[PDB]
């Protein structure tokens, strides 16, 4: 009946991971598959206040603890069938002809995913539909949606991250706030900070919907307030004792600290759908500014662009707001961050895709068409690393069946800009295959395409801060 | 809190040599280290670093190939190895801690360590010898008459120079030892007197080499054919 | 690729005056400049760091600033502590190279003297050697930039001499100098009038001592 659809999902995901991961074929240095190899190798062979300190230069350990965790916990389970693959420092590199070690890791991710972030975003959605009492097949549309989002699929299962955990705690985080266990909410977010820290890009609203909750909205309640300060706490130190305890002491901690939030190195030296990306190819800020100002001035611009969102969180919380509230938070840190890369629009997309379940048609219209977008500014990269025909088929597959095939919001000034966007879009995918960049502008196409990508993700983001005040009127929450 | 050098000295050119800095009172795994180096009169220098919180070293171009620095975070050490060792590499070198926050805003060069010297030659420990630079016969009656030592050919520096035993440092100008031609150094001393007590007084610059056993005195007088 | 020029590389000033010492990078892509003071021969110390920020434990008349890419170091009375070198120094980023300037040298004023000017043949115990040193010595002399010519049987003497000197007088901030023209034996053989040639502020027509090998 509906649980096809949840094993359609694991069969497209195993087979997307038939093609190249990242770096393979490249002695010195491989991709993001060595990364992980590495840490499981690195975890299970070297006590617990060597993890951070061992080497630094060959993919060190730049994640929080609960990613150690996950990786010690992967390689015991994995150097358990076969053990020469993570060997200290004698299994570097390691490629097999069989191709072993190529599919214990897809099934790694595969089972991490069904684990932490199938259940979350199903029983988000069945929350949703029994509330508003959605036909079956009305949530099982919505579920299939959100199952098969094409940039995700292929950034886990393709390019080898373990994204899908970071998110899955946080939906987690979103449910509980949901059904008002503001208690364990809270440590369910501190449990997806934990793994990957760029989750922090939710930080702004979390606090301010928890803070609001608990001593201001419904009353002055003391007792919640010192609940959620203590499951925080517990939870915090929980997980970063082992490091404390079995480690060496505020040594560890300090240098962990610094490994997951280093120092930066550069200025604007990625081609991203940025604000800066597209602004420092006329303003040229190497040669106007200096490094400790564009760091301010970065810090000043994204703490501006999510304050109108924490504050109307914080003075008006409920359950209707929080989808958009997430995205004018995590876009706006997207937008203008000093330092963002081509990924890091997942942490955008998740709160995005949770909207695959509204009910209006410029809604599904305004998500399908992000979504395109966000896939499209990721060809760059899924183009180093082969992946040619599993970009397309999922490209394909994704917009199939949503019906895209078969669709824009509602207006003139709306169809033609997104028909632009795609007639913009189906032009780099011609000028990049068959005509050769100028010979003096050597990258010209990656340009265009770190610029077409921007305009419609802050056309977007200004859309989601319009529903922000236009809605949160009485609004239904059935909307 | 205090740095401190330790190993470097007369090493044969292409041989190695294996610098320590020792820290005490702060924590070397938080301040990325820096070496420089000061040639015998010439201006500061740098040469390498590392950072210590990703270890990311980096060196001058002069030093690249040919050095590695690294840092013992256990026991608070910092490491550099020279291993061609050029000629043109004698020097005072510093190692100093730079401490980096948040946002690219830094502190300098707070802590420096008083410096070792590191001598890339080839040159047999040698004596000196003492040529007297007599006072010219027809020195300005009633005005001044200069006279001194020239001590030449020796190594390693430096060298205690003195006149009518120590007891006469009343114009006495010691000019720095220079590094003549064939790989060794070479001095001058010279004292003025009045014209009046050139013939009856007596004076004889005293030398003296530590790094080679050999002290010598040499009376100065007035040169008459 | 990062690089600063200081200029400039040698001032006069009294106690008292006030003094101001600039310091230009090929780019401003950093303001982590720092300006340190060095003693001849002591480790540097921090004066300043962040471009304006004064460290702590320096005095009060250590004054930075930034316009640009011109950053500039200014005392605003300069005390008898306070000649030594200068150095800027600018830095990027962590694990990036860093770059020191060539060195401001402030040194004490004084009133412009002229100098002695002494030559002394080859010893007498140093020509059974087998090599000879012309010694010519100028004296108590400033400012500290001079000339001085070798000049044996009227020709162009250039390459076999060296010349040394120290550093300001603590008495009277005066200068010495002593050049030596060496020569094996044979040269020395050769030729019999040795001659040099001192031209300095002080000396209105450069003067000239000299003497005949014998
Ligand atoms: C270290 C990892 C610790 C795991 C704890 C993280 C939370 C997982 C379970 C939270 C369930 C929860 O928060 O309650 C409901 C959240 O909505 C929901 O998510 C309802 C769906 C509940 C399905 C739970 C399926 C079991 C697997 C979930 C955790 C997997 C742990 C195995 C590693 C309400
Ligand atoms: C950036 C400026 C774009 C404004 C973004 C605000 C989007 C919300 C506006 C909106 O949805 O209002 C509805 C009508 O839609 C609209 O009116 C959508 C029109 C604005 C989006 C079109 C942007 C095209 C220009 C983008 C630059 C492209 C380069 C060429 C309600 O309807 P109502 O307006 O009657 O109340
Ligand atoms: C994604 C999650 C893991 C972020 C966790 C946030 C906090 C747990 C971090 C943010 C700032 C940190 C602190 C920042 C620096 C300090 C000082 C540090 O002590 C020292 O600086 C000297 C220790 C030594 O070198 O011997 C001990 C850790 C501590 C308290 C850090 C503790 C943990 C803190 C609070
Ligand atoms: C009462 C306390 C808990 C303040 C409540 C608001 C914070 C939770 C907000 C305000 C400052 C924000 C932060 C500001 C900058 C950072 C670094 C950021 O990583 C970056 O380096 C990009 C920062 C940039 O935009 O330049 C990750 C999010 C974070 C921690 C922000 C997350 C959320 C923060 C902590
Ligand atoms: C409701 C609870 C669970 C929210 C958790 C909040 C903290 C985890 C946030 C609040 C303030 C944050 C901090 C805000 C200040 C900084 C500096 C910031 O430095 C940089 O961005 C690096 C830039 C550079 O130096 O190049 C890094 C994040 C950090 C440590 C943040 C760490 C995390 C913090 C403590």
């Amino acid at each position: 009946p509906e649980y096809i659809i949840f094993v359609c999902a694991v069969i497209l995901r195993c087979t997307i991971g038939l093609g190249p991961y990242s770096g393979k074929g490249s002695p010195p240095l491989y991709g993001d598959f060595e990364a992980q190899r590495h840490w499981m190798e690195i975890t299970q062979h070297l006590p617990l206040s060597k993890w951070y300190w061992y080497d630094l230069q060959y993919w060190g350990l730049d994640y929080p603890p609960l990613t150690a965790f996950h990786s010690y916990l992967l390689g015991l389970i994995g150097s358990f069938f076969n053990p020469s693959w993570f060997a200290l420092e004698k299994s570097r590199g390691f490629e097999s002809p069989d191709n072993g070690l190529k599919t214990y890791m897809r099934s790694t991710v595969i089972i991490s995913d069904i684990l932490f972030y199938f259940p979350a975003v199903i029983y988000f959605t069945k929350w949703l539909g029994r509330y508003r009492n959605q036909s079956p097949i009305g949530q099982s549309i919505a579920a299939s949606a959100i199952l098969f989002q094409p940039s995700l699929m292929l950034i886990d299962h393709g390019h080898f991250q373990y994204n899908s955990v970071m998110l899955g705690l946080t939906a987690y985080a979103i449910n509980n706030l949901l059904d008002e266990y503001y208690a364990m909410a809270a440590v369910c977010f501190v449990l997806s900070i934990c793994f990957k820290q760029m989750a922090l890009y939710y930080a702004p609203i979390f606090f301010a919907y928890l803070l609001s909750r608990s001593l201001l909205f419904p009353k002055f309640n003391i007792a919640r307030l010192t609940v959620i300060a203590f499951a925080t706490l517990a939870t915090f130190a929980i997980i970063f004792a082992p490091l404390y305890f079995l480690g060496g002491g505020l040594k560890n901690i300090h240098q962990c600290i610094h490994r997951i939030f280093p120092f930066a190195r550069g200025i604007f030296e990625d081609k991203v759908a940025n604000f800066w990306c597209v602004t420092n190819v006329f303003v040229k800020y190497k040669e106007r500014f200096t490094i400790q100002q564009l760091q301010l001035y970065s810090l000043i611009a994204t703490v501006i662009g999510f304050l109108p969102a924490m504050i109307m969180t914080l003075l008006h919380p409920k359950k209707h707001l929080l989808p958009y509230v997430l995205i004018a938070c995590s876009m706006s840190f997207f937008l203008f961050s000093f330092q963002v890369h081509e990924k890091t629009i997942l942490i955008p997309l998740l709160p995005i895709t949770l909207l695959y379940s509204s009910t209006d048609w410029n809604v599904l219209s305004l998500v399908s068409w992000i979504n395109n977008v966000a896939l499209f500014t990721l060809w760059p990269l899924l183009k180093k690393d082969g992946l040619h025909l599993q970009y397309a088929v999922s490209f394909l597959l994704s917009n199939w069946l949503i019906g895209n095939f078969s669709l824009l919001p509602y207006n003139v000034v709306w169809k033609s800009f997104i028909i632009g966007t795609y007639i913009a879009m189906g032009f780099y995918h011609f000028l990049d295959q068959f005509v050769a960049p100028p010979s003096k502008y050597p990258d010209l196409w990656v340009l265009l395409n770190c610029a077409v990508g921007f305009i419609c993700f802050s056309i977007f983001w200004l859309w989601s801060y319009y529903k922000i005040f236009t809605s949160g009127s009485k609004s239904m929450k059935d909307l | 809190v205090q740095l401190v050098e330790s190993g470097g000295g007369l090493v044969q050119p292409g041989g190695s040599l294996r610098l320590s800095c020792a820290a005490s009172g702060f924590n070397v795994y938080s301040s990325s280290i820096h070496w420089v180096r000061q040639a015998p009169g010439k201006g500061l220098e740098w040469v390498a670093s590392i950072s210590s919180y990703s270890g990311y070293t980096s060196y001058a171009d002069s030093v690249k190939g040919r050095f590695t620095i690294s840092a013992d975070t256990s026991k608070n050490t910092a490491y550099l190895q020279m291993n061609s060792l050029r000629a043109e590499d004698t020097a005072v070198y510093y190692c100093a801690r730079e401490y980096w926050s948040w946002y690219s805003y830094s502190y300098g060069i707070d802590y420096w360590g008083q410096g070792t010297l590191v001598t890339v030659s080839s040159a047999s420990t040698k004596g000196p010898s003492v040529f007297p630079l007599a006072p010219s016969s027809k020195s300005t009656s009633g005005g001044t008459a200069a006279l001194g030592c020239l001590v030449k050919d020796y190594f390693p520096e430096p060298v205690t120079v003195s006149w009518n035993s120590g007891a006469l440092t009343s114009g006495v100008h010691t000019f720095p030892a220079v590094l003549q031609s064939s790989g060794l150094y070479s001095l001058s001393s010279v004292v003025t007197v009045p014209s009046s007590s050139l013939g009856t007084q007596t004076y004889i610059c005293n030398v003296n080499h530590k790094p080679s056993n050999t002290k010598v005195d040499k009376k100065v007088e007035p040169k008459s054919c | 690729d990062i690089q600063m020029t200081q200029s400039p590389s040698s001032l006069s000033a009294s106690v008292g005056d006030r003094v101001t010492i600039t310091c230009r990078a090929s780019q401003s892509v950093s303001s982590a400049v720092a300006w340190y003071q060095q003693k001849p021969g002591k480790a540097p110390k921090l004066l300043i760091y962040s471009a304006s920020s004064l460290y702590s434990g320096v005095p009060s008349r250590f004054s930075g600033s930034r316009s640009g890419t011109d950053f500039t170091l200014t005392i605003s009375s300069l005390q008898p502590e306070d000649f030594a070198t200068y150095y800027c120094q600018q830095s990027y980023w962590v694990g990036y190279p860093i770059t020191f300037g060539q060195g401001t040298k402030v040194e004490i004023k004084r009133t412009v003297a002229a100098p002695s000017v002494f030559i002394f043949p080859p010893s007498d115990s140093q020509l059974k050697s087998g090599t000879a040193s012309v010694v010519c010595l100028l004296n108590n002399f400033y400012p500290r930039e001079a000339k001085v010519q070798w000049k044996v049987d009227n020709a162009l003497q250039s390459g076999n001499s060296q010349e040394s000197v120290t550093e300001q007088d603590s008495k009277d901030s005066t200068y010495s100098l002593s050049s030596t023209l060496t020569l094996s034996k044979a040269d020395y053989e050769k030729h019999k009038v040795y001659a040099c040639e001192v031209t300095h502020q002080g000396l209105s027509s450069p003067v000239t001592k000299s003497f005949n090998r014998g």
